RNA sequence: CCUUCCCGCUGGGGAGGAGGCACUCUGGGGGGACCGCCGGCGAUAAGCCGGAGGAAGGAGCGGGCGACGGUAGGUCAGUAUGCCCCGAAACCCCCGGGCUACACGCGCGCUACAAUGGGCGGGACAAUGGGAUCCGACCCCGAAAGGGGAAGGGAAUCCCCUAAACCCGCCCCCAGUUCGGAUCGCGGGCUGCAACUCGCCCGCGUGAAGCUGGAAUCCCUAGUACCCGCGUGUCAUCAUCGCGCGG
């Protein structure tokens, strides 16, 4: 028994029954590397399937995600290190992540910097040329 | 007895050979033991320019080359031998270098 | 699978043919069937040397040319 | 392989790949018999040494010609299965070790099936995949006619091997079947002379087009 | 019997399994994290990759003798997918192999020539040749043409 | 201590073989031929041995040091070197002729080398050219 | 030959010293291949073909040297040079910007659209070239990029330099996916006087089109093409480029 074709981890982001690390990459803010980290620190097998995940294991990786560094994750393996309002080095997930992106962008816009301007016009801003190969 | 390395380098095999024959014939004039003219790998300085100033037209290249032939000779260091190999003519397009192994 | 094909041995190469030079006119001699020695001239595609054997689905076509 | 004896297979007899013999192998097409090399050649690999001449192909082993045709990269300038294939970097071009293993796995496959010498199977397949007549356009007095012509045995071989390999390629392209399996399937299908084989089909079509052209 | 007599990969896995029984071969706290190099894309998928890596290094030091970290770096490196850009060769990180070498010097298997790198000890080559003769037997059940050697 | 040295060359690969009386052991860079991991390379190296036969190999021991380009070039250079070694060890011309009709390049070398690359898209080749 | 270390089945393996140039290699001088021999075709000639033998077989293979002359072809923006002009500005130097802008059209290419594969871990095998404020082994620090110290090396002595494609095992099993890596966020570094405009690198994260491509078109005849990576030139730092190297 103990099978579930679908599993909710970090809310109701709902994950298939493939192996767990890739199921977790199904979340925004989690790649396969951060996933493997989280599972190694939580003692879970990454090759394990998600249907055989127990609610306490769910809780465990959820709380790791809530405070990764406190559990053994390094500070150089996180979405948002050295945040612009709290020097805490933290890892952000779906909604908080899009909000953080939005906020830093529109901070730049508020101060009317090149990146903010170039964001709001939807053009490249990391040194590209845009003449021959950015056409939409 | 301590030995003397003579590293000599040129762009002309014939000047090079002239010097080595000078050394051979002088050592056998005396009786000091030569170590042959060991030929070392010759350096090919290659420079591949484009032969056009215009930048127009088909691209064509000049592969210019300079060749440096190198020999080394080890001969036992005697004051006589050393004096006379110093007296050697050492033509203009050649470099030499007498190190001594002791 | 080998249907009613008739072997034929190549005895002499003649000029090459074809709009693009891929074809070779050749003289061949049947080996089996009823002819059993009737030479004939055929237009063969591909490389040939004398002694080669080409098998024909017929024998009464006989293309000719110089 | 995952048996360690197939991984460190040691040859002793001068069989082909040290596994299959050719003494018992026979070709009933007399036009192909000279041009099919079946020597006791352990390693098929030749190192190009034949191409510089005009019939070194005749002097070359047959499974070598197969693996060389299997070193394919699909179809780049023509459409097999209606499709350009155009594997560029994930091809086997210049990878004869991979091609060798592909062919070897194919042979093992069919011999697990087919209870036969796979080289016998292969010669049957090229025999009943090899056409006899083709068509080409010739000028007579300045006017073009799509005439029919007979095909030389070397060219017959070339086509047979080519389109065997090409059928394997089309069947392995973008689907779950392996190249080796496609190859096995193609060879036994053609040897049984069923139209499921790309090669038999292609032979039949060029031949019926010829018999239409005369 | 010896290292040159048997193959490499089998030997590395066997001697890794055996190195788990050595106490100076603890992984460092940053192992479950980091890749093996910038040329890689993903974390190692195994848990005992540390032991596999030090086993490999041990064998490499057996074979190539007075060798050091930069040489091993270029051996443990490889190709990188540089995106849309073409592929190039990149060396690996040095910390893995350094910590490994230091663990091995602690366990007694390698020593550190003042210059020209690190050198296997007698107890080390004994360790490796023991595992090799064992392996050779187990695959001499197979190839007797290898029983020969 | 009758030992015989032979050499083989194949496009930037040089093998130096030494042959002597022994048991049948043949080693490429300290490694048995038996365990050489690409089957093709193993078979290139083994062809002369299979062809000559166990009857003499089992009395021969060989060691090859090969210091060149690729695994295939190394294998061919080794094949050459040991073929020559066997022939010069045995003085058997029936064997020489067996080799020379199986593969002449087993005893004579392959003389081919790579053609120097020429300007237009030179990195690719001497005849490989840019697109028009 | 000497000394030493391991397996152990007591058979075998490696390492360092003299040993000597054997083998390889290097580089000077010679030789060797000439359709020379056999046969055939062409005319019996010129010569072509097949074969033998040979390392090499048909100008051996590959390059360099580009005739007289034309092209008002390109270059006075490399130098040289006539005329015209500027000539205290159209001369010289400095700061900053720009040449890096982007609704679009085109050329050449890189990466892909996956299993003729992707990832992880293990295992292998090169050559060409280059090195003085330059290569930098080796040690230590660091997760990485990188940082500190530093042997030797003005070059067959040292270093760059244990390549990748390949192989073995394990996950993935035909799907916008463990394919693809555009884009973007955060952080950490190197070069430089300066990194915003506008550099390169690393780590976490994001996860764009794209599921083989019409008409039409390009390159290539043997160690060639395709595939794989490397070196060097440019270079303070920058290589999807050029010239080259091998697999
Ligand atoms: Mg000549
Ligand atoms: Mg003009
Ligand atoms: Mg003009
Ligand atoms: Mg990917
Ligand atoms: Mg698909
Ligand atoms: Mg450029």
């Amino acid at each position: 028994d103990e099978f579930r074709h679908i599993v909710r981890i970090a809310g109701v982001d709902l994950n298939g029954n493939k192996q767990l690390r890739w199921a977790l990459t199904g979340i925004r803010g989690i790649g396969i590397n951060f996933a493997t980290m989280v599972l190694r620190v939580a003692g879970i097998d990454p090759y394990m399937k998600t249907g055989y995940l127990t609610n306490e294991q769910i809780k465990k990786i959820e709380e790791i995600l809530e405070d990764p560094v406190a559990h053994g994750i390094p500070a150089w393996a996180v979405n948002r290190p050295k945040d612009y309002e709290t020097g805490k080095d933290m890892h952000l997930i779906t909604a908080k992540l899009v909000m953080a992106w939005r906020e830093d962008v529109n901070r730049l816009r508020r101060v009317r910097a090149y990146r903010g301007i170039r964001h709001e016009l939807g053009l490249p801003l990391r040194g590209q040329r845009t003449r021959s190969n950015f056409r939409h | 007895m301590q030995k003397a390395r003579i590293k000599l380098a040129s762009t002309d095999i014939k000047a090079l050979n002239e010097v080595t024959d000078q050394i051979r014939q002088i050592a056998e004039r005396t009786g000091v033991r030569m170590s042959g003219p060991i030929p070392l790998p010759t350096k090919r300085i290659r420079i591949t320019t484009r032969k056009s100033p215009d930048g127009e037209g088909t691209a064509t290249f000049d592969k210019f080359e300079l060749r440096v032939h190198k020999r080394l000779v080890d001969i036992e260091a005697d004051e006589r031998a050393m004096r006379q190999i110093m007296r050697i003519r050492v033509p203009e397009d050649v470099t030499i270098e007498i190190e001594l192994i002791s | 699978m080998s249907d009613e094909g008739y072997p034929a041995e190549v005895i002499e190469i003649v000029a090459r043919t074809g709009v693009t030079g891929g074809v070779t006119q050749v003289k061949v001699r049947i080996l089996e069937g009823r002819d059993k020695g009737r030479v004939i001239r055929r237009n063969v595609k591909g490389p040939v040397r004398v002694g080669d054997i080409v098998i024909l689905r017929e024998t009464e076509r006989e293309a000719r040319e110089i | 392989a995952k048996a360690l004896t197939e991984r460190f297979y040691q040859p002793k007899e001068l069989k082909v790949m040290g596994r299959w013999s050719v003494e018992d192998v026979t070709v009933n097409d007399p036009s192909l018999r000279p041009y099919i090399n079946l020597e006791a050649r352990l390693l098929p690999h030749s190192h190009g040494r034949h191409a510089k001449k005009a019939f070194g192909k005749a002097n070359v082993h047959i499974v070598e010609r197969l693996i060389n045709k299997v070193m394919r990269s699909g179809a780049s300038s023509h459409k097999a299965g209606g499709h350009f294939m155009r594997r560029e970097h994930r091809s086997l071009m210049s990878k004869k070790m991979k091609a060798y293993e592909v062919v070897k796995e194919a042979f093992m496959i069919i011999e697990r099936r087919t209870k036969q010498n796979p080289i016998q199977v292969l010669v049957r397949a090229i025999e009943n995949s090899a056409p006899r007549e083709d068509t080409t356009t010739i000028a007579f007095g300045g006017i073009r006619y799509h005439m029919a012509v007979d095909v030389s045995p070397l060219r017959r071989l070339d086509i047979a091997l080519k389109n065997i390999a090409l059928g394997a390629s089309a069947k392995c392209y973008r689907n779950k079947t392996s190249y080796a399996q496609a190859l096995a399937e193609e060879i036994i299908a053609a040897a049984n002379a069923d139209p499921k084989s790309f090669a038999y089909s292609r032979k039949e079509e060029i031949e019926r087009i010829a018999q239409s052209s005369r | 019997a010896t290292v040159y007599d048997v193959p490499g990969d089998l030997l590395v896995e066997r001697t890794a399994k055996a190195l788990k029984e050595v106490e100076a071969i603890k992984p460092p706290e940053w192992a479950p994290f980091v890749k093996t190099g910038r040329h890689k894309e993903r974390i190692p998928e195994q848990e005992d990759w540390w032991y596999y890596r030090v086993a490999s290094i041990f064998r490499k030091i057996y074979i190539d003798g007075p060798v050091g970290i930069e040489r091993l770096r270029t051996w443990y490196g490889g190709r990188k997918n540089r995106g849309h850009a073409p592929e190039h060769f990149y060396k690996a990180g040095g910390s893995i192999i350094r910590k490994a070498l230091q663990q091995l010097e602690a366990a007694g298997f390698v020593q550190k020539v003042p210059g020209e790198g690190r050198i296997v000890t007698p107890q080390g080559q004994s360790f490796l040749d023991r595992i090799a003769t064992e392996l050779k037997k187990e695959l001499e059940e197979q190839l007797p043409e290898l029983k020969k050697y | 201590m009758k030992v015989i040295q032979t050499a083989g060359k194949r496009k930037t690969a040089i093998a130096r073989a030494t042959i002597r009386e022994g048991k049948g052991r043949v080693r490429i860079n300290h490694r048995p031929v038996e365990i050489i991991e690409p089957e093709i390379a193993r078979f290139t190296i083994m062809e002369p041995l299979v062809l000559a036969g166990e009857e003499i190999v089992k009395g021969v021991d060989i060691d090859v040091k090969v210091e060149g380009g690729g695994f295939m070039g190394q294998a061919e250079a080794a094949r050459v070197a040991i073929a020559r070694a066997l022939v010069e060890w045995t003085n058997d011309m029936n064997l020489k002729e067996k080799f020379m009709k199986y593969d002449r390049t087993m005893l004579v070398g392959d003389s081919r080398r790579t053609e120097p690359h020429k300007p237009n898209r030179s990195t690719k080749g001497p005849r490989a050219k840019r697109q028009k």
